[PDB]
């Protein structure tokens, strides 16, 4: 069925899977050992997978997540796509492994005592770690891609805290027509939504940087939820007005402003991810 | 509750 692909074909042999790592409504991560995923060396790996009940869809969505991958290249701040077990067999799509979960989860164990999101990090690593992901997303929408789901909950972090952008489940390539055009409805990341993509359904990398400024929304507040106590039918409806978030706590008005750049109504007002990644250059340069 |  799936046409094999030999320079990333992976033996299933030299895979031990693990615990799980994740689970979804379409998928499952789970940790492994690789034999000799390393070229240069015949290692704890992530494995992704689908379900045991997964549809036709379900599969050809992980496929094209895979391709993705692939195609967008090496970078120090995107998870590392390892290699894949296609043939004869599940499909495991396997990736660099980082040991300390997603950046939701990251954030929201290490805020203060009494800030507990339920029953440290310092503001320059609050920086750091936007500017990274920046540097990450410049080098994707330089490959002329568009993640479209940039979120916490999207950005995994390694054992030396370095970000690393993930999830490309609804990636897309815009080589061709420099903006993505969904032709129907269906479940899509809300909150981290430009106007022109929730309404309009157009996306382009302007619309990730939209995604950005609420990722860095979540970055400042470690790891709060994108509007409060705002529902979904209330979420659209306070947009169309005009509605912002407001400014976290632990955060200066010069990158307050820069959230608010990324939600600019008009996109073509937005900061691209290049002159993010220059501003949050100088902010850190001057904050060391 | 994410994806709507
Ligand atoms: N390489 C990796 N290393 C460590 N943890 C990982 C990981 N890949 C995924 N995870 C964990 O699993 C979670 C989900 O991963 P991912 O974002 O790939 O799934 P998903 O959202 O596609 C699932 P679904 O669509 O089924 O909801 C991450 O937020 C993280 O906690
Ligand atoms: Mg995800
Ligand atoms: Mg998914």
């Amino acid at each position: 069925e799936l046409p094999e692909d030999p320079k990333w074909e992976f033996p299933r042999d030299k895979l031990t899977l693990g615990k799980p790592l994740g689970e979804g409504a379409f998928g499952q991560v789970v940790m492994a050992e690789a034999v000799g995923i390393d070229k240069d060396k015949p290692v704890t790996v992530a494995v992704k997978m689908l379900k045991d009940d997964a549809t036709e869809k379900d599969l050809s969505d992980l496929v094209s997540e895979m391709e993705m991958m692939k195609m967008i290249g090496k970078h120090k701040n995107i998870i590392n796509l390892l290699g894949a077990c296609t043939q004869d067999g599940p499909l495991y799509v396997i990736v660099e492994y980082a040991s300390k979960g997603n950046l939701r989860e990251y954030l929201r164990a290490r805020r203060p005592p009494g800030m507990e999101y339920s029953y440290q990090m310092t503001f320059k690593d609050l920086v750091s770690c936007t500017y990274q992901l920046a540097r990450g997303m410049e080098y994707l929408a330089s490959q002329k891609c568009i993640h479209r789901d940039l979120a916490a909950r999207n950005v995994l972090v390694t054992e030396n805290n370095v970000m690393k952008i993930a999830d490309f489940g609804l990636a897309r390539d815009i080589n061709n027509i420099d903006y993505y055009k969904k032709t129907t409805n269906g479940r899509l990341p809300v909150k981290w939504m430009a106007p022109e993509a929730l309404f309009d359904r157009v996306y382009t990398h302007q619309s990730d940087v939209w995604s950005f400024g609420v990722l860095m929304w979540e970055i400042f507040t470690l790891g709060g939820s994108p509007y409060p106590g705002i529902p979904v039918e209330e979420l659209f409806k306070l947009l169309k007005e005009g509605h912002r978030m407001d400014k976290p706590a632990n955060c200066t008005n010069e990158l307050y402003m820069m959230m608010r750049d990324c939600w600019h109504a008009v996109p073509s007002q937005r900061p691209t991810f290049k002159q993010l990644v220059e501003d949050l250059d100088r902010i850190l340069t001057l904050t060391t | 509750e994410e994806y709507l």
